[PDB]
């Protein structure tokens, strides 16, 4: 196709790779975090950790979507006025 | 003076299944495009 490059990183050798000292988050730490939050919220509430559906989500969503009707009914109802 | 003994076989202990048990590896960090937000505010 297009011959694309996978992520790597090979062992140093070498004294520089021992020195980063920063702490920076990326998008996948921050998605594992959520996946692993998610995961445990969904293994004391329905005791069962295969997450296939996971219900808490749908209920959270649910009310953020609550929230979101009420932003968009009051920018709606604003413009009126 | 002392008792007789007969050697009766050894009853036998639940075996361990001494085999090779692999673990398929984890998946390869697949790259995720970030959501380019003009096709996230539609929903």
């Amino acid at each position: 196709d297009r011959r694309s490059f996978s992520s790597r990183t090979p062992v140093n050798e070498n004294p520089d790779g021992v020195q980063y000292r920063r702490g920076f988050v990326t998008r996948h730490q921050v998605s594992g975090w959520r996946f692993v939050m998610r995961r445990i919220a969904s293994g004391v509430a329905l005791h069962d950790t295969r997450m296939l559906v996971d219900p808490l989500r749908t209920q959270s969503r649910a009310v953020l979507t609550g929230a979101l009707i009420l932003v968009t009914g009051l920018v709606g109802c604003f413009i009126f006025s | 003076s002392r008792l007789i003994f007969e050697h009766q076989r050894r009853l036998t202990p639940p075996t361990t299944r001494k085999g090779t048990i692999t673990i398929e590896p984890p998946p390869q960090l697949p790259r995720v495009v970030p959501p380019s937000l003009l096709r996230r505010v539609l929903p």
